[PDB]
């Protein structure tokens, strides 16, 4: 009804700087009742600040908030990378009651190139008919990636299915997995497979050979 | 302490209903708050379904008031949420949350774990379990990396580790994608040349839908 | 029980230095009373939204202290009977005049007299038996606003209790006593140079009831030096 406004999506951050996210109401509340929550992936949302400035339990005080009106800020001083989540204003009085849509926090890191690997189909789904390829793109900033098909050399391919990790943990890194799903009514007459990479962190695009050469 | 438990069907068919529980612990549903259901969809937006209050007391997202209900058992201490003529766009994580107060100020303390619900009309489907070693790459650096593809199966979740989830060490689990109807999803992991194929690896898959425990040794290829 | 005004010291008719219509027109002959309706909308968690029918509105909006309360009473048939104001008084609907309120609101389904209570009235100026009347309701609970604008109504009507400039009365306040427990209110407004209907009627937004026998009410006041 009163839908809550957060700039921007994402944030990329090294660790030590200091930044800050918004929410625009429509509207307009007071600052009491202006609450944020954050949310590392794969959990619950938790209570951040309530009533605009006032930090929850065990909240690091680089944690802050202003706001007022209809505009309302969230502010980490220097940015650990256990920062790293979303951030969801959230208005009461309202009726109905409102969350703005995240805004994802992410870490900044030097430059990876990835680690790349290229797989078999498997004896089994080889016995059970289609011949899937896979290729492991792992641990790369900054997120971007972009993963390229070559069967017998120089050709395009559909058939492929591409999947990203979040920023990982401790390596402030990227993955990716881009898959190539076929049929024996064909990986078997061709030989020659590859997926090849392309990195800002290289200038000739990374490439994985194979051609018949594992079962 | 005040801990916040979810549950339901893992998936409903267009048109059904959807009852879920919240089974509350360490506080009595009677004595103070509200209790709300949330759910939050792909792409993340959190929606606010309504709560029923600390005396049997409703309140509804008006974009929702017809097909929603919450009502209580004091006497098991739980809460639950009807949801009617449920369509896909209603395939979410759900949780439920009790409230604190300071004045006019009301906010969402506690969360439960959360609940996935797809809403979809396909055939419940156990997973194809696949294993996956390098050609012979086993040449290149310290660590070589290994890996486990699950092909097609539904719905979510299923989970996996490997030796029995006694290594994360660098493990790499990938969201899974989907074949028309089904899921397939990737796992990496990456240990030195020398551990393997000495030292044991093994994945082990888990679509509990299909009830479905499934290791493999990912025993490397000769050829 | 609430202890008495003198360690709670009181507001003075003439310390206010706004002007006194902008108090006796909230306790003036016009009011918000209606029986047996159900909020038809709501604009704020602590707040109901009625539609209901004298010459400025029709839209009742009722505000109370708890997100609570509002639940409750959201969907009874009930009554309610409180002051409004218009000045401070925006909300929106989804519904597709507005006067607003505070408190206010009883159950009517079984609450009802047949036969109607009369509650009797002692006004205490100076300090004296000065002069009684009665109010009376029709119903068991009675919400202490709804006692207090009616004996209010009749001292304005008849004592100048309420003028447009000041007051004639230095103080003033109003006790509600039940049997182990008595309390009062604060007739006078909000000290400098102009007065706030909203702030002043949100004493109400409490909801609170006595219960039409139990209870005898006290009027006290005091005059300008």
């Amino acid at each position: 009804e009163n839908v809550l406004t957060q700039s921007p999506a994402i944030m990329s951050a090294s660790p030590g700087e200091t930044v800050t996210m918004t929410c625009r109401a429509t509207s307009s509340v007071s600052s009491t009742y202006l609450h944020w929550y954050q949310q590392k992936s794969g959990a619950s949302p938790k209570l951040w600040i309530y009533s605009t400035s006032n930090l929850a339990s065990g909240v690091p005080a680089r944690f802050s908030g202003s706001g007022s009106g209809t505009s309302y800020s969230l502010t980490i001083s220097s940015v650990e990378a256990e920062d790293a989540a979303t951030y969801y204003c959230q208005q009461y009085i309202n009726y109905p009651l409102t969350f703005g849509g995240g805004t994802k926090l992410e870490l900044k890191r030097a430059d990876a190139a990835p680690t790349v690997s290229i797989f078999p189909p498997s004896s089994e789904q080889l016995t059970s008919g289609g011949a899937s390829v896979v290729c492991f793109l792992n641990n790369f900033y900054p997120k971007d990636i972009n993963v390229k098909w070559k069967i017998d050399g120089s050709e395009r391919q559909n058939g492929v299915l591409n999947s990203w990790t979040d920023q990982d943990s401790k390596d402030s890194t990227y993955s990716m997995s881009s898959t190539l799903t076929l049929t024996k009514d064909e990986y078997e007459r061709h030989n020659s497979y590859t997926c090849e990479a392309t990195h800002k962190t290289s200038t000739s695009p990374i490439v994985k050979s194979f051609n018949r050469n594992e079962c | 302490d005040v801990q916040l438990q979810e549950s339901g069907p893992g998936l409903v068919r267009p048109s059904q209903s959807l009852s879920l529980t919240c089974t509350v612990t360490g506080y009595s549903l009677t004595s103070d708050f509200a209790w709300n259901w949330i759910r939050q969809f792909p792409g993340n937006k959190l929606e606010w379904m309504g709560y029923i209050n600390y005396s049997g007391y409703t309140n509804y997202n008006p974009s929702l008031k017809s097909r929603i209900s919450i009502t209580r058992d004091t006497s098991k201490n739980q809460f639950f949420l009807q949801l009617n003529s449920v369509t896909t766009e209603d395939t979410a994580t759900y949780y439920c949350a009790r409230e604190a107060y300071y004045g006019r100020a009301y906010w969402f303390a506690y969360w439960g774990q959360g609940t996935l619900v797809t809403v979809s009309a396909a055939k419940t489907t156990p997973p194809s379990v696949y294993p996956l070693a390098p050609g012979s790459a086993a040449q290149t650096n310290s660590m070589v990396t290994l890996g486990c593809l699950v092909k097609g199966y539904f719905p979510e979740p299923v989970t996996v580790t490997w030796n029995s989830g006694s290594l994360s060490s660098g493990v790499h689990t990938f969201p899974a994608v989907l074949q028309s109807d089904l899921y397939t999803l990737s796992s990496s992991v990456t240990v030195p040349s020398s551990p393997r194929p000495s030292e044991t690896v093994t994945c082990n898959v888990a679509h509990p839908a299909s009830s479905t425990k499934v290791d493999k040794k990912i025993v490397p290829r000769d050829c | 029980s609430q202890p008495d005004p003198k360690p709670d010291e009181l507001h003075k008719s003439s310390k206010f230095t706004g002007l006194m219509e902008n108090m006796k027109v909230l306790y003036d002959d016009n009011h918000v009373s209606a029986i047996n309706v159900k909020s038809i909308d709501q604009f704020l968690y602590f707040d109901l939204i009625y539609s209901i029918k004298l010459g400025n509105y029709d839209n009742v909006r009722v505000e109370f202290k708890n997100k609570d309360l509002a639940d409750k009473y959201k969907d009874k048939y009930v009554d309610v009977f409180g002051a409004n104001y218009y000045y401070q008084c925006y909300f929106s609907k989804k519904t597709n005049r507005k006067t607003c309120m505070y408190g206010g609101v009883t159950e009517h389904n079984g609450n009802q007299l047949d036969k109607y209570r009369s509650i009797t009235v002692r006004v205490f100026e100076d300090g004296k038996n000065l002069l009684s009347f009665d109010v009376q309701t029709n119903k068991k609970k009675v919400t202490a606003q709804e006692l207090d604008y009616l004996t209010r109504h009749y001292l304005v009507k008849n004592k100048k209790l309420y003028e447009f400039n000041n007051s004639p009365y230095e103080t003033g306040y109003i006790k509600f006593i039940e049997n182990e427990n008595s309390f009062w209110y604060d007739m006078m407004p909000a000290p400098g140079d102009k007065f706030d209907q909203s702030k002043y009627l949100m004493m109400y937004n409490d909801n609170k009831m006595v219960d039409s026998k139990d209870v005898k009410i006290e009027v006290y006041l005091t005059t300008k030096k």
